[PDB]
């Protein structure tokens, strides 16, 4: 189907001492393929996915330059906004950035992204358009005026609806065995009395990619969302997903409800029911 | 591949 | 500013005797600041390792914190999380069955 990818960076200052801790991850799709950490040994960008590796020094090379660029803007970038802000020299803030593109099942460009926070509420962001900014205060304006004077829209529309694009494409291509194949869920159903006449029928989706989803219950043909609980979709720790929903029944009764699962990776919704 | 800056 | 929500739940269903991996997600959370750790019997894992900071559309933060485990009937395990959003730490029991 459709694909991205995303960066994501924050900074955090550090005021007692030293300079603000920098972590950069960036994804294709639900995968993560490279990290830094200001706080590792190597300072460079580094691999997290097979099909990266394959990338040879002028591109580590350049990425580990172009991570750093991004760090040191952030840490610029932080006492702006402290001084924006008439805030104290004494207390810890954060800075948090996202950009990225999509593309269509065609792998042409679909949209992309850019957008940017100070203590986690949203600043300033590029619009679906990239040549607008959304600016959500009057500092963000001040902002939002600095970089129409600068030209930046005009770069990062250049750099999202182009080069995010080719990368994504050269990526899709290396890392197709994994980035280009759907994990369908795999979906049991577990049964745990609450009391003598009632029980808990839980519905499991599991070791599936992308992350994706969507768990559903119905009794007697009908949504059921009363006495149900659906958990927030979780990573297994191996590059899939998990997700479960539950709804509690009177027991004997367990046959008029089923549980819907629908995922990228199947080619029709299941059901299941209680066995 | 990242982008390769004005500042806020 | 905002708390953070907690799962703790092993990767694979469950079996007594069997190898496994524990893990604690946290997830909704601001500042990035946090404080994690799986717990034995009450007692801090040390070969506790997590992901790389990431976070989602709202800002708020998420990171998987795991380790290798293996149930069994007896022992118990737990995640206990600390932020400045909690005026004492928090500790959510492994359950096999969620
Ligand atoms: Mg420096
Ligand atoms: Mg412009």
């Amino acid at each position: 189907g459709s694909h991205s990818m995303r960066y994501f960076f924050t900074s955090v200052s550090r005021p007692g001492r030293g300079e603000p801790r920098f972590i950069a991850v960036g994804y294709v799709d639900d995968t993560q393929f490279v990290r830094f950490d200001s706080d590792a040994a190597s300072q460079r960008m580094e691999p997290r996915a097979p099909w990266i590796e394959q990338e040879g020094p002028e591109y580590w090379d350049g990425e580990t330059r172009k991570v750093k660029a991004h760090s040191q803007t952030h840490r610029v970038d932080l006492g702006t906004l402290r001084g924006y802000y008439n805030q104290s020299e004494a207390g810890s803030h954060t800075v948090q950035r996202m950009y990225g593109c999509d593309v269509g099942s065609d792998w042409r460009f679909l949209r992309g992204y850019h957008q940017y926070a100070y203590d986690g509420k949203d600043y300033i962001a590029l619009k679906e358009d990239l040549r607008s900014w959304t600016a959500a205060d009057m500092a963000a304006q001040t902002t939002k005026h600095k970089w129409e004077a600068a030209h930046v829209a005009e770069q990062l529309r250049a750099y999202l609806e182009g080069t995010c694009v080719e990368w994504l494409r050269r990526y899709l291509e290396n890392g197709k065995e994994t980035l280009q194949r759907t994990d369908a869920p795999k979906t049991h159903m577990t049964h745990h009395a609450v009391s003598d006449h009632e029980a808990t029928l839980r519905c499991w989706a599991l070791s599936f990619y992308p992350a994706e989803i969507t768990l559903t219950w119905q009794r007697d043909g009908e949504d059921q969302t009363q006495d149900t609980e659906l958990v927030e979709t979780r990573p297994a720790g191996d590059g899939t997903f998990q997700k479960w929903a539950a709804v509690v029944v009177p027991s004997g009764q367990e046959q008029r409800y089923t549980c819907h699962v629908q995922h990228e990776g199947l080619p029709k919704p299941l059901t299941l029911r209680w066995e | 591949y990242l982008d390769s800056h004005s500042g806020a | 500013q905002r708390t953070p929500k907690i799962q703790v739940y092993s990767r694979h269903p469950a079996e007594n005797g069997k190898s496994n991996f524990l893990n604690c997600y946290v997830s909704g959370f601001h500042p990035s600041d946090i404080e994690v750790d799986l717990l034995k019997n009450g007692e801090r894992i040390e070969k506790v390792e997590h992901s790389d900071l990431s976070f989602s559309k709202d800002w708020s933060f998420y990171l998987l914190y795991y380790t290798e485990f293996t149930p069994t009937e007896k022992d118990e395990y737990a995640c206990r999380v600390n932020h400045v959003t909690l005026s004492q730490p928090k500790i959510v029991k492994w359950d096999r069955d969620m």
